[PDB]
């Protein structure tokens, strides 16, 4: 009761003042400044018109103009001129162009756009520096590719090694390894990008290879990060369909991918995350060792690891004084730690079912006996006997 | 109907909509409907005679 | 005069749904969404679908 | 005004300069549209007894 | 419930707090763009910006035609040709005459086909295929040309000039890099011995093999020993290839090496773009098959070459075309292989003299517990060992440090099949 007050003195004070200044503050920043500044804003929306129609700058020729493609279907020579410099423009970044006669009249959005905003994320973490325990190894192995040269790259300059670059979790469901990168992520403090390999690939054709470009782009303006591509799978050599309407699609989408990863220069400061089902869902080289390292294989948690998992659930439900937790182990054949959640949920399920307010010993042995028949083989046995 | 919950029901695999943009992204938009229109039950359907 | 503007030519669309009870929103044969005034004289009840 | 207006909103524009008439939060979508078709939830557990 | 019930509700007041507090935030930003030496740039802004003077669109031409000969007026005339520089001046019956030439026909990037005439800054000879040129908003004819294609500037970065490699940074002094230094340099030093026997001189190479072998190492090692510049294309990195804009990848940079004497033409990763054609697939790509056929006729064309080579790696020889497999374009070809003990030992000594570690090491000692293996795990294995080397907070791995990160790779062979040997008592 005492410590959830604390939170509140903490939280309720400091968070309800940042509210109220921030809209204080609106009107009070206009009010220092009354030409100069005022003035150029004022002619800057006499020359732009409205609507602006959207560019993409391709590149820059270096005479006061340059060539954007524009969701407009003929390209334009267009002139780089008002408001804008030759140098507050780089190729590739997206650009404002005049409605009428098509100018580049600024930049405000540098690389804005949606596929960059599903990428970057400013939700919390699920797990913070492993919440759930179990898999204590395999997290001191991404923790030395990953977050060690982030922290402190001195060490690798002693030793006189180049410095890791991206890892690559695979393997079994149900084993958390989506959420290992989660916790990693928090631990350092890393920008985190939740893009999904999977939300770049569309019916429509030719969209793809931008949205390539786009995720290595924007981890290198916001760098230091962590870039977690989720599912990479899915674009791996299979294909989309064996008719029609995305012969090309996977094909383009791929190789792109492994070339602008490379294309980087071989850094250590900018971490990739592949997360896949199995390497047999993906091309049998990737881009392919001295350049990936390192390679995660998850597998089901022992009776160890799957007794750690197992502790922090029964806690955190009513009783364990019924039956011991080594009673629980003991029941349990070796599975993946889904299966160790999912008895909990059930055991939860079965007191309200009961209509108990105590997770009853008749409770935990019931939702043991339950996940075991799922998921079942006996032929392991009767071979034998 | 007795939860007082949404319905939608998705009948089979999604590719078949497109009268505006395509059925695989109205999987990424299963997420921004169901919880807008909290509380949902989605009754989704594929019998998987894919096999 | 209003006779005129229903007859032909005309573009087929489909209405999907209102938004108020005389404006309502279509997306066309060409490809595009239209926030359109609905015309008195014509089913409201029989026009929701 | 532009806190009047938040990320993730709808409005809706003219086409002749495509200049704002107002937020809505009607959402016109395939899927939306699907729940239009589907209408409501029927039965009772006792209608599907057994 | 008060406990919690009450402190709940207090809970949840806060994230909403917070949400609205973000929305606040994000309706203002920071102001604008205006900038004092951008603030002169705006004199002249406003006269063009009202002024019909841009956009020009970008159309590239995609059919030559000769303005006469064309068959323009059709009145009494036949075919779709005429005499190929008149068809106007030698008959008043058609009732006109017109001395226009070399017309051209445009391609926009909306793919819409337009014929136009040219400006008061144009002649024919500013004016080729492929060429972009920028034409009106409304009714076009040529203002100014810009230089072909999107390629410029994407090439050169790919260029590297006198690598910094050499057979030092290669380990192994392999088979197949014997037979090499033979159709680069001794051709080079002497066409004399290859045109008594009647032999023409080897020139062509294609350098294939497995991943991770360095085919690319012994190719850049070359290059610098015959001391010849070195020009480099990757058609897997150079993607361009719409509408024959990969064929001016190709022209360019072939061209530019034929200027200049004593070269190396590289052309690498050519997989795809100047590789398979993808009509008999479902790609239903013939883009790539520009970028081939070009490919084919600049080598044909360049012989004899002067002593200047043209080599080719690419990965599969199944991505190429029997064209290029008929003499005269490839002539040597050579397999890269995973790399013998001594030639494993060399690999790891290079990975190894980047390191700083103790020096009581033996290259050959961890190369004997290592199978044969490429040499891209081979670097695996002491970037591997680096790491856990540090961890326990050591500033050198020892000879040991290595045999732990030869091991764990090895694991992973055993987990794929079948755990446990008889080799833990033999
Ligand atoms: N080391 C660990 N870190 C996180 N959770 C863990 C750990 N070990 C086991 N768990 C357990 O594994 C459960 C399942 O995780 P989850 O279902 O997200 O799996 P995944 O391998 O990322 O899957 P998918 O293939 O479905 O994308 C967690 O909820 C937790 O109970
Ligand atoms: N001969 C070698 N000497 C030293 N290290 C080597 C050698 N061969 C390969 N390696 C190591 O492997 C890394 C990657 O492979 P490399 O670029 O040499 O290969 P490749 O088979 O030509 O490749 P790709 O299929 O990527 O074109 C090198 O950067 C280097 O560290
Ligand atoms: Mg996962
Ligand atoms: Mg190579």
């Amino acid at each position: 009761t005492r410590c959830k007050l604390k939170l509140l003195r903490m939280e309720r004070i400091k968070d309800h003042l940042l509210l109220e200044e921030e809209f204080v503050s609106n009107s009070e920043i206009l009010k220092p400044f009354e030409k100069k500044q005022e003035e150029e804003k004022k002619q800057l929306e006499e020359i732009r018109g409205n609507p602006l129609s959207i560019g993409t700058l391709e590149e820059i020729i270096d005479d006061d103009h340059a060539i954007v493609t524009s969701p407009t279907m003929p390209d334009y020579y267009v002139s780089i001129l008002s408001f804008v410099d030759k140098e507050l423009l780089e190729p590739g970044c997206s650009v404002l162009l005049h409605h009428k006669t098509m100018s580049i009249v600024g930049v405000l959005q540098d690389d804005a756009d949606p596929m960059v905003s599903v990428m970057k994320m400013d939700k919390s973490p699920t797990e913070s520096y492993s919440d759930i325990g179990g898999l204590e190894s395999q997290i001191q192995e991404i923790k030395e590719s990953v977050e060690l040269p982030l922290t402190h790259p001195e060490l690798y300059e002693e030793m006189g090694i180049k410095p890791p670059k991206g890892v690559i979790l695979y393997g079994a469901p149900g084993t958390g390894k989506t959420l290992l990168a989660k916790a990693v992520a928090n631990q350092t403090s890393a920008t985190f990008l939740r893009i999904v390999g999977s939300e770049l690939i569309q019916k429509y054709l030719g969209d793809g290879p931008r949205l390539c470009r786009q995720i290595f782009k924007v981890a290198g303006e916001n760098a230091p990060s962590i870039v977690f591509i989720d599912e990479i799978d899915a674009i791996g050599t299979k294909r989309y369909d064996s008719n029609s309407g995305g012969e090309r699609e996977i094909q383009r989408t791929m190789l792109e991918l492994l070339n602008q990863l490379d294309g980087f220069d071989d850094r250590g400061d900018v971490k990739v995350i592949m997360a896949t089902n199995k390497i047999e869902t993906l091309d049998p080289a990737l881009i392919r060792p001295g350049r990936i390292d390192r390679k995660i294989l998850f597998e089901n948690p022992d009776l160890s690891t799957k007794k750690k998992i197992l502790g922090i659930h029964t806690s955190k439900m009513n009783l364990s004084e019924d039956v011991n937790l080594e009673t629980l182990v003991t029941t349990k054949d070796d599975l993946s730690g889904a299966d160790i959640q999912a008895m909990c949920t059930e055991a939860g399920l079965l007191a309200l079912r009961e209509r108990r307010m105590q997770v009853t010993a008749e409770d935990f042995k019931q939702a043991k006996e339950r996940v075991m028949k799922n998921k079942v083989e006996e032929n392991l046995e009767g071979l034998y006997l | 109907h007795h939860t007082d919950c949404k319905f939608i029901r998705v009948s089979g695999a999604e590719l078949v909509q497109k009268y505006i943009g395509e059925g695989s992204r109205m999987v990424r938009e299963l997420f921004v409907m169901a919880r807008e229109h909290a509380p949902s039950i989605i009754f989704m359907d594929e019998i998987d005679s894919i096999g | 005069e209003v006779k005129r503007i229903q007859s032909v030519p005309l573009v087929i669309g489909q209405f999907l749904e209102p938004i108020d009870q005389n404006t309502g929103i279509v997306s066309s044969t060409t490809g595009m969404s239209y926030v359109v005034r609905i015309l008195s004289t014509l089913d409201r009840e029989l026009l929701k679908p | 005004n532009v806190k009047d207006l938040k990320a993730s909103q709808r409005v809706c524009l003219r086409s002749d300069s495509y200049m704002l008439h107002k937020v809505l939060e009607n959402k016109a979508d395939p899927l939306v549209s699907l729940m239009m078709v589907e209408k409501v939830p029927d039965s009772t557990y006792d209608m599907v007894g057994g | 419930a008060a406990p919690y019930a009450a402190k709940l509700k207090q809970t949840e007041n806060d994230l909403k707090d917070i949400e609205a507090r973000i929305k606040e935030k994000a309706g203002v930003k920071e102001s604008d763009t205006g900038l004092a030496p951008s603030h002169l740039w705006d004199i002249m802004g406003d006269r063009q910006r009202l002024g019909e003077e841009h956009p020009l669109q970008v159309a590239r031409c995609t059919k030559i035609i000769k303005g006469n000969g064309e068959s323009d007026e059709t009145t009494t005339d036949n075919n779709n040709s005429g005499n190929s520089n008149s068809n106007s001046n030698q008959q008043s019956t058609d009732a006109d005459e017109d001395d226009e030439d070399a017309k051209y026909v445009i391609n926009l990037k909306q793919i819409a086909k337009f014929v136009v005439g040219l400006g008061e800054r144009v002649s024919p000879t500013d004016i080729e295929e492929g060429m972009r040129v920028g034409v009106d908003r409304s009714k076009y004819n040529i203002e100014l040309p810009l230089p072909p294609r999107i390629d410029p500037s994407v090439t050169m970065m790919t260029v590297e000039e006198k690598p910094d490699v050499t057979y030092s940074d290669v380990g192994g002094c392999k088979d197949q890099i014997e037979k090499l230094r033979e159709v680069v340099e001794l051709p080079l030093l002497s066409p004399e011995r290859f045109a008594t026997l009647g032999i023409d001189p080897p020139k062509g190479i294609l350098l294939y093999g497995p991943p991770g072998t360095g085919k690319t190492l012994c190719a850049r090692a070359v290059a610098n020993r015959t001391d010849a510049t070195f020009i480099r294309v990757i058609g897997s990195e150079l993607v361009q290839k719409y509408v024959g804009e990969g064929a001016r990848m190709v022209r360019e940079l072939f061209e530019m090496a034929r200027t200049k004497k004593a070269c190396i033409i590289f052309f690498d990763e050519i997989d795809a773009v100047g590789g398979a054609r993808f009509d008999d697939g479902a790609g239903g790509d013939n883009e790539v098959q520009r970028t081939m056929l070009e490919l084919i006729t600049q080598l044909d064309g360049f012989d004899p070459r002067g002593n200047i080579k043209v080599m080719f790696a690419t990965n599969r020889p199944n991505t190429l075309d029997p064209a290029l497999l008929r003499p005269g374009r490839i002539d040597r070809k050579v397999e890269f292989s995973l790399p013998d003990l001594e030639g494993r030992a060399n690999i790891f000594r290079i990975h190894s003299k980047s390191m700083s570690v103790e020096r009581g090491i033996r290259w050959e000692l961890i190369s004997r517990l290592c199978p044969n293996s490429t040499g891209a795990e081979l670097r695996s294995v002491c970037t591997e060992a680096g790491m856990f080397a540090i961890r326990a907070r050591r500033k050198v791995a020892t000879e040991k440090d290595f045999l732990k990160a030869v091991d764990k790779v090895i694991s992973g062979y055993k987990k794929f099949s079948s755990t446990s040997r008889y080799m833990q008592y033999n």
